[PDB]
């Protein structure tokens, strides 16, 4: 930081140093890299005009880093150098698209990703009519730009929700496809009576919950009903975050459009009433059984929510003495 | 201690992520109840596991934060 602060005083005779210091180690880079953060937020722009091409280049040629983190401070730079004169990289940005690699698409539009701020800046027409292509048409080919579009979009509609107000049925089908589960993206190893389920998308599944749960803000009025609860009751069976989510989500839709959720209570609770009438693995350890009473207790809390006669006394001899603990 | 060697690799064997057949498993587990039919064992199996442990110190040493919370979930996850 405070090599940063100081190179903000004289940038012809700093900001060079460590530009060729940054290329010079490759074991130190990644605090430098740091430190040229704060020269984008605390240099004066008049006088960071005249560099900032080599800042671009250098950006963009350790844009495609092996180092997971490294890529991340060099999209958090990009993000923050596309403040400036927006009017000259807007267009070369567009362009990235076109023919970008799947990890320059990622970093770019995780640069735009920053730029949204929740106070007015000077870029708002300019990032409404941008956001556009990198919302609609990048959704398709991969999963990580998936996963990063779907952040992208979570972020701005939790800090600036105007941007994807004239577009949010434009980019409704993808965001519900998304939310689908896939088999092939499952890869189990059984070696012996236990068995352990990995996942490689379920982050994009827990990202789209987000932005689903995100969207309720001030977006209601807009998205359909109808369409909206079906995926949520697919969704109820899912992995057990993503159950807890679904379970605070019907909450907290227990005040918004209760007809909606009297119409189909039902088929609403019967999958959360199968669930609750399961029992834990035996021979588990108390980790398992923690889990699954946490579940049940949501479970509970949630059905509690929603009440406020589908076979609804159930109480049996065991079950009758959790309420007490809930309420 | 006379087939102390035998089962050595297989400690490793559960923590590497490799497919392993349930006719090693019944091996393994034929090979425990051989033996156990004898402290040193004990000691033996929780000095492998310290410097296994330290091992994967030695590289989980060098990393800053964003950037080792899920080394260390996933490390965690197969401990």
């Amino acid at each position: 930081y405070a090599l940063g602060s100081i190179s903000v005083g004289n940038l012809p005779e700093y900001l060079p140093f460590v530009l060729q210091e940054i290329t010079s180690q490759p074991k130190r880079q990644y605090l430098l890299l740091h430190s040229l953060k704060e020269i984008i937020s605390s240099a004066s722009v008049v006088g960071l005009k005249p560099y900032v091409e080599n800042i671009w280049a250098l950006l963009l040629k350790h844009c495609e880093c092996a180092e997971e983190g490294t890529r991340n401070v060099v999209a958090e730079c990009l993000g923050k150098l596309t403040l400036i004169d927006p009017e000259t990289l807007l267009p070369r940005l567009k362009g990235y698209l076109i023919s970008g690699s799947s990890y320059a698409r990622s970093s770019v539009v995780t640069a735009v990703k920053f730029t949204i701020s929740d106070h007015p800046q000077p870029i708002d027409p300019l990032l409404k009519n941008c956001i556009g292509d990198f919302l609609k048409t990048l959704e398709d080919p991969d999963l990580n730009v998936r996963r990063v579009a779907l952040v992208t979009f979570n972020s701005a509609a939790h800090n600036k929700p105007s941007l994807i107000r004239d577009l949010l049925d434009t980019v409704l089908p993808h965001l519900y496809n998304e939310t689908k589960v896939r088999k092939e993206l499952i890869r189990e190893v059984e070696m012996g009576p236990f068995k352990h389920t990995v996942d490689d998308g379920l982050d994009i599944r827990k990202a789209a919950f987000e932005c689903m749960y995100t969207l309720l803000d001030s977006c209601l009025d807009r998205l359909d009903i109808f369409e909206f609860l079906n995926h949520v009751e697919d969704g109820l069976k899912d992995h057990y975050d993503i159950k807890m989510l679904t379970f605070l989500m019907l909450v907290r839709l227990s005040t918004l459009c209760p007809s909606a959720v009297l119409q189909r209570l039902d088929r609403l609770v019967e999958p959360l009433r199968a669930t609750c009438t399961t029992k834990v693995k035996a021979n588990s350890v108390k980790q398992e059984f923690e889990k699954q009473d946490e579940l049940k207790r949501s479970a509970m809390r949630a059905v509690a929510a929603l009440l406020t006669s589908p076979l609804m006394s159930e109480f049996q001899s065991q079950i009758s003495s959790n309420p007490e603990l809930a309420a | 201690d006379q087939i102390w060697d035998d089962l050595r690799a297989g400690i490793q064997q559960v923590y590497t992520r490799q497919s392993m057949a349930k006719s090693r498993y019944m091996e393994l587990y034929t090979h425990v109840y051989n033996y156990c039919t004898g402290l040193e064992l004990y000691k033996r199996l929780k000095e492998f596991l310290k410097n296994y442990l330290t091992n994967l110190l030695k590289d989980g040493e060098d990393l800053m934060d964003e950037s080792v919370l899920k080394f260390y979930t996933q490390q965690w996850e197969d401990y």
